[PDB]
RNA sequence: CGGUAAUUCCAGCUCCAAUAGCGUAUAUUGUUGUUGCAGUUAAAAAGCUCGUAGUUGAACUUUGGGCCCGGUUGGCCGGUCGGAUUUCCAACGGGGCCUUUCCUUCUGGCUAACCUUGAGUCCUUGUGGCUCUUGGCGAACCAGGACUUUUACUUUGAAAAAAUUAGAGUGUUCAAAGCAGGCGUAUUGCUCGAAUAUAUUAGCAUGGAAUAAUAGAAUAGGACGU
RNA sequence: UCUGGUUGAUCCUGCCAGUAGUCAUAUGCUUGUCUCAAAGAUUAAGCCAUGCAUGUCUAAGUAUAAGCAAUUUAUACAGUGAAACUGCGAAUGGCUCAUUAAAUCAGUUAUCGUUUAUUUGAUAGUCAUGGUAUAACUGUGGUAAUUCUAGAGCUAAUACAUGCUAUCUCGACCCUUUGGAAGAGAUGUAUUUAUUAGAUAAAAAAUCAAUGUCUUCGGACUCUUUGAUGAUUCAUAAUAACUUUUCGAAUCGCAUGGCCUUGUGCUGGCGAUGGUUCAUUCAAAUUUCUGCCCUAUCAACUUUCGAUGGUAGGAUAGUGGCCUACCAUGGUUUCAACGGGUAACGGGGAAUAAGGGUUCGAUUCCGGAGAGGGAGCCUGAGAAACGGCUACCACAUCCAAGGAAGGCAGCAGGCGCGCAAAUUACCCAAUCCUAAUUCAGGGAGGUAGUGACAAUAAAUAACGAUACAGGGCCCA
């Protein structure tokens, strides 16, 4: 191609999206936004294929013009808005909230969420830097750019952010024996507490994690996402608690 | 199919010129009509027989 | 036009490469700005993205830095004295990066006279300068090095030549005369 | 472009195309179960070949291996859910022992002939294509249904059929029409 | 032989094969040989002697013993209104010590853990049982430095798009298919799914230490050291 | 991979017979149903009539259509809205694999060597508002002709080109609180260049040069900030200048509040566009390891003309002989270099066997390539674009002879034989996509049509009674 493409095949979609082969040749190519391409979800696939409330693009389009849903308080009117993991979805006329969070089945997962939990949101600080005029700041995993954070925080760090001000509620460091979500990889969604971290200078650092059934596995730090302390999640968790069984 | 007999050589003319360049440069390493040929050979033979 | 591909060159096995595809737009090559001395002549080009880039064609003056003083003045350029790649560029007085030229000395000497209350030629510990720099001041022409790309930046921003490189390049000029 | 809809040939030809023993096997089973087609025989035998093949694969697999346990359980439960494998015969040797005659019995035309709702197996296939018997609540005109146990208990005439239900057919009503016409004449 | 509106006359002969599919024509069946060919004679071994690569190449180097611990099975076992797990020995690998057995060093930290000790002890005569801590476990890996044989091999993990393959479940009426669906107070609603496997060369991490090398301290230019 | 045949019989060597398939390629006959599904091949990537496949507008960019609707609040305007200017797209989609044998492709890298229109998240105190236009339109014209135009007259922009409009710090005093205070200092970016900082391994002294809080005028130096990477001249900060000098809103829509010195003075909501920098997202561009079919009756190969390495420049978005100079003589190869053959687009996958294997893979996804072929380019974030442009060659078209236009390996449809195989159908109702933006449009796509691609299920009759005879059947 002599540039980017506007087109997305049916089979070209990520497998976790659970979209059939037969009701289309095309998947809706998601627009650019916070998250990256394969670990997102368009809102129309969210609504029609999970919430089932609309069945057509004209329907969901009319809804977006009806200005209902606010993602983190902000409405989008984009159909293919790239909604990713750990997201707050606010439903006014139905009076609900939804945390978008990975499935034990490796898929995504809606979560029925109250207003107090929707008031804030979580974020993996991925890069702390020093900006122009010597201003210190961070960029999270969801692309939130926050000036002037607490100096004790470093990269990859879990931060509770109030959405209502878009401000740093509090933070959680990266220690062993912290409750961690795994975002990507084969074992994603399997919530566990970190055993430790095999570190490599310049290399992909591996992480050993043990979960409640005393089961240990190893993923990469990119998949690693700390939630909270032991028995202390800052969020409400869905059924199964991220536990793989037979 | 490098030196291929195409269907339309008047169309692949400049194609033919650059392919000629390729063949020349590649076999620079090495260098550094049959009825007409048979009539040529037998011509040499008849000429030489007359010399004899 | 010009490109800068590699699939045209010989292989590492000394093998000749067949052409892989048609020449692409993004691997193009543009014409070098053989910047010479003249009235201010600058063009611009929308490089990739939309990013502007300024070629210099003829440019009279330039800006030059005294590093030991940490100052800089806009002086005029006399002519190209030495070039480590091309004495043809020396002859033609072409202005590119890494060139050895002569420029004005009067504004820097006026700056010195003002800052120090002492002339050049004919705070004294700070005012002691190199003897060859005194010589270039008495002559009125200063040896300097173009270290800018007016072919890319449109900028002719250089520095005065200092002790070791001045000695080296004066050996070079002495051997080349 | 699209997605290729997956499909299959449901059968396979035998190795030797001509053998007297298998020919008489086929004739006996065909006139036995009211059948009509070598290709149908190839379908059912292909099913048996596949199933007992995978069964032998499980036999070669090691005991108490969870894959073996899982697959044996699934195969056995599907067999007994159809009604082929019996309750007492819930082991892999009996799965190896299962047979095309059992499958031909578990076929529906055989089963309704056992139920005696037709004088013949062929007569049963006739009634099948007349659509006069529904299974459970669903009407089926396919004699090769391979029913389950609940469903063979649930065999009954169709409530739209003139036999087990609605008004008599066109022949009866037109003969009654001509008879009323002749008697009124 | 006569006949063509004239004749009802193998009525209009019999049998085999497949079937809503079937025939035909052309070309391709341990005879390439790692598995797994041959070299007396139907085809195939160097005129002699040496000889580059390559391939392939005697044996040997920490073994052995003992302790302690606990799993994982076989049975005697069954407590329970279909399995919980106690005693026992048989084996099956496993872990920690000691047997002359680097087990990188120190920096300080986090001490990992009883060579520690200060008291009491639930309970079958109790080395059959554990709460807190006054000199302490250098390796518990932290971060700081500075070096240490390298492999091959093999074990494990992460990876290797989907589709396709295998495969779970699901009366599309069956079935090919497809991933749906199922269940209220059909008067206004509850739930399950949409599994799982494979995927080999290289790469990364990882255990192993048999095999096969590799290198060492001889002009000691060697090692540790107050 | 086997089965049969010599002898009275037996065994091997043998010969002969028989034997098998293969969405392989044609061909013939037949053909109702239901569902599903396809629809290439002259080594012609040969050639095409036609027609069609890209434009888009909201309250909100520019409206006096002498457009319409009248009409009811609108004497600037207000509704709708042709055209036109402006914006964006038109660098995807679809078709084909000509070419290409470490090339792509695949896995595995990495860019601390690159740019990024757009998304998203942050991000800027440093005139009651100039001008130029020109389309559309009016009016005069050319010709054989084209989505050709010329002259002239208007008029606009988010056009074009301009352009101006206090804050901290210390802090003597005073008074103790709710402090408020004379005085001293300082105050955007953008680009470029040169310099400085950007630290950390464990004690304390002497020296000079410079002189900072308090000077308890002798001097003590008493607290002394700095991020990260494995690593960095990095992030970031300071200095001195530089620029044919960038930005720091002369924009717009909905409504209209609070004030009050009653000025038509002051303040005030919603959202819409734009804008610098950074980050994101989507990218792309480079880059590592590992892997190709045959060919030695192919063994040497590359280096003028770059082949190998160096130094400097250029060019680039950047690294780089990429190129140029000036330098060194390299580099590969029997572990097969090189060059040649490849009806050779790469892979996932497909077939087959019990395995080992073997053979395909244009062909629903991905990657790359191309759009008669040579050469080259504009715009734009994105093209070496081809339903864009320039020249060549090849044809090939119209005509008033003058000039004019050309690219179906897109959708139907056609030639290439004299012998022949999908519909020049309908719809954007779905899935998507594009735009000013719900509304426009889409041969992408769907709908149905069309030779037994391939595949699923199954019908051509059930059932009885009656009469007619002793005959019927099996093997050898």
């Amino acid at each position: 191609a002599r540039g980017p493409k506007k087109h997305l095949k049916r089979l070209a979609a990520p497998h976790h999206w659970l979209l059939d082969k037969l009701s289309g040749c095309y998947a809706p190519r998601p627009s650019a936004g916070p998250h990256k391409l394969r670990e997102s979800l368009p809102l129309i696939v969210f609504l029609r294929n999970r919430l089932k409330y609309a069945l057509n693009g004209r329907e969901v389009k009319a809804i977006l013009m009806q200005r209902h849903v606010k993602v983190d308080g902000k409405v989008r009117t984009d159909t293919t808005y790239p909604a990713g993991f750990m997201d707050v979805i606010t439903l006014d006329a139905t009076n609900e909230n939804f945390r978008l969070v990975y499935d034990v089945k490796g898929r995504f997962a809606v979560h029925r969420i109250t207003d107090e939990e929707a008031s804030y949101k979580l974020g993996k600080v991925k890069k702390v830097q020093l900006g122009k005029k010597g201003v210190p700041y961070v960029v999270t995993h969801d692309g939130r750019t926050i000036r002037y954070p607490d100096p004790n925080i470093k990269v990859n760090d879990t931060v509770k952010i109030d959405l209502a001000s878009g401000k740093i509620t509090d933070f959680i460091k990266f220690d062993a024996g912290k409750l961690v979500y795994v975002t990507g990889g084969r074992n994603l969604g399997r919530i566990g507490t970190i055993v430790h971290k095999e570190r490599h200078d310049g290399g992909f650092d591996l992480v050993h994690i043990k979960d409640s059934l005393d089961n240990t596995f190893v993923t990469r730090l990119n998949n690693v996402f700390v939630i909270g302390e032991q028995g202390k999640p800052y969020i409400s968790l869905p059924k199964g608690k991220g536990i793989k069984l037979s | 199919g490098t030196y291929r007999k195409r269907f339309n050589e008047k169309a692949r003319s400049g194609h033919m010129a650059k392919l000629k360049e390729l063949k020349r440069i590649r076999n620079k390493q090495f260098t550094r009509s049959k009825v007409s040929r048979l009539k040529k050979k037998r011509l040499d033979k008849f000429i030489e027989h007359q010399l004899k | 036009g010009i490109s800068r591909d590699s699939r045209h060159k010989r292989s590492a096995t000394g093998a000749k490469r067949a052409q892989f595809r048609k020449k692409r737009k993004f691997e193009l090559g543009r014409q070098p700005a053989n910047t010479k001395i003249g009235a201010k002549r600058i063009h611009s080009v929308r490089t990739r993205g939309g990013n502007k880039k300024y070629r210099a064609l003829r440019i009279e003056t330039g800006n030059f830095s005294w590093a030991s003083e940490g100052i800089s003045k806009k002086t005029r350029i006399a002519g190209v004295v030495y070039h480590p790649s091309n004495n043809e560029l020396v002859r033609t007085n072409t202005l590119t990066k890494a060139a050895i030229v002569q420029i004005d000395a009067t504004p820097f000497r006026q700056w010195f006279e003002a800052h120090y209350g002492q002339t050049l030629g004919k705070r004294a510990a700070s005012a002691k300068i190199e003897s060859s720099v005194e010589s270039q001041f008495s002559a009125g022409r200063l040896y300097a090095c173009i270290s800018s790309r007016p072919g890319q930046s449109g900028r002719c921003d250089g520095y005065i030549l200092e002790g070791e490189e001045l000695a080296f390049y004066l050996r070079r000029l002495t051997a080349k005369k | 472009p699209r997605a290729p809809r997956t499909y299959s040939k449901t059968y396979s030809t035998p190795k030797r195309p001509y053998e007297s023993s298998r020919l008489d096997a086929e004739l006996k089973l065909a006139g036995e179960f009211g059948l009509k087609n070598k290709k149908e025989i190839y379908r059912i035998s292909f099913q048996l070949s596949k199933i007992r093949r995978a069964a032998r694969d499980l036999l070669t697999r090691d005991e108490k291996d969870p894959k073996r346990l899982f697959e044996g359980n699934a195969l056995i439960r599907r067999l007994v859910r159809v009604g082929v494998l019996s309750e007492d015969k819930k082991k892999l040797d009996y799965v190896l022992a299962l047979k095309v005659e059992d499958f031909l019995e578990r076929r529906l035309q055989t089963q309704v002939y056992k139920l005696g709702l037709a004088k013949s197996v062929h007569h049963a296939r006739v009634l099948i294509t007349q659509r006069h018997i529904a299974v459970g609540k669903q009407i089926v005109n396919i004699p090769s249904f391979m029913v389950r146990l609940d469903s063979e208990k649930h065999i009954d005439f169709a409530p739209t059929s003139p036999f087990g239900g609605a008004r008599p057919g066109r022949v009866a009503r037109r003969n009654a029409a001509r008879k009323a016409e002749a008697s009124g004449e």
